[PDB]
């Protein structure tokens, strides 16, 4: 795996809502969330098939 | 905003989203033609939606007008969050009436221990995702320069102040960015950070639209 496949998913301290998916190393599955738009970590991907790809 | 209440309909005529796609992000209606948002909801297309309550249930009385131009502080920093501030100038005016009306600029900087007004569509929990339909309030003070600088050390620039509470559990949260602190029916905030939501000792960080004053009036009317 690529190690930050295994990241936490991070909304960062910003208070957006920008749609971004993360790969959730518990369901081994991609999900939508609320990313805040600064910060984050690189689990972070703008389509489900990036994280599928990446991950 | 976690720890609030549902605002009354219609009752923050100023109250605005940004929407592409979805609702990401609020502001404020400055005057017919202008809002107020922070700069880190920057997109290069937004439609801005005006006179809202729930956002998914329309009336039919609300105003959706296409941003013209959407202008970010020229020395906003995506790192340090510094100068989080953004125009947007709709493509034309909005309709001034009971739902839809502007808010005014602040006279004064924000005291220490002043009452304000924060609202939003943002998430209401701090350990948990829900996205409400309908615009939520919260009142808090404005906290003292020395307990935001305390709370997030190193981090607290001149463009920045804390409103909120020490103890947790009220605050702006992922989705109210961008939005309204109002205090004396004046805007003195716009909703940009925090180290999470409504945790302890981490209270929400606005930017300070007084400082900004100048700046937006340059701004309207060198785009007028």
């Amino acid at each position: 795996m690529h190690s930050f496949c295994a990241f936490k998913a991070d909304d960062g301290p910003c208070r957006a809502c920008m749609k971004r998916f993360f790969f959730n190393i518990f369901t081994r599955q991609c999900e939508e969330f609320c990313y805040g738009g600064c910060e984050g970590n690189q689990n972070r991907f703008e389509s489900l098939e990036e994280c599928k790809k990446m991950c | 905003i976690v720890g609030g209440y549902t605002c009354e309909e219609n009752s923050l005529p100023y109250q605005v989203s940004l929407n592409s796609g979805s609702h990401f992000c609020g502001g404020s209606l400055i005057s017919e033609q202008w809002v107020v948002s922070a700069a880190h909801c920057y997109k290069t297309r937004i439609q801005v939606r005006l006179g809202e309550h729930n956002i998914k249930v329309l009336e039919g009385n609300e105003q959706f007008i296409n941003a013209a131009k959407i202008i970010r502080h020229p020395k906003y920093n995506r790192d340090t969050l510094d100068n989080d501030i953004m125009l947007i100038k709709l493509s034309s005016p909005a309709v001034i009436n009971a739902r839809v009306s502007t808010i005014s600029l602040p006279t004064a900087p924000p005291a220490a221990g002043t009452e304000c007004l924060i609202s939003g569509w943002g998430n209401t929990l701090s350990f948990g995702a829900d996205y409400p339909d309908e615009l939520k309030c919260l009142d808090a003070p404005v906290l003292t320069q020395a307990e935001c600088k305390a709370s997030y050390p190193g981090k607290i620039t001149n463009s920045m102040f804390c409103v909120g509470f020490l103890e947790g559990g009220k605050d702006s949260c992922q989705r109210d960015a961008g939005g309204p602190v109002v205090c004396n029916g004046q805007l003195q905030g716009v909703v940009s950070w925090g180290h999470g939501c409504a945790w302890k000792n981490r209270p929400g960080v606005y930017t300070k639209v007084y400082n900004y004053v100048d700046w937006i009036k340059d701004t309207i009317a060198a785009n007028s």
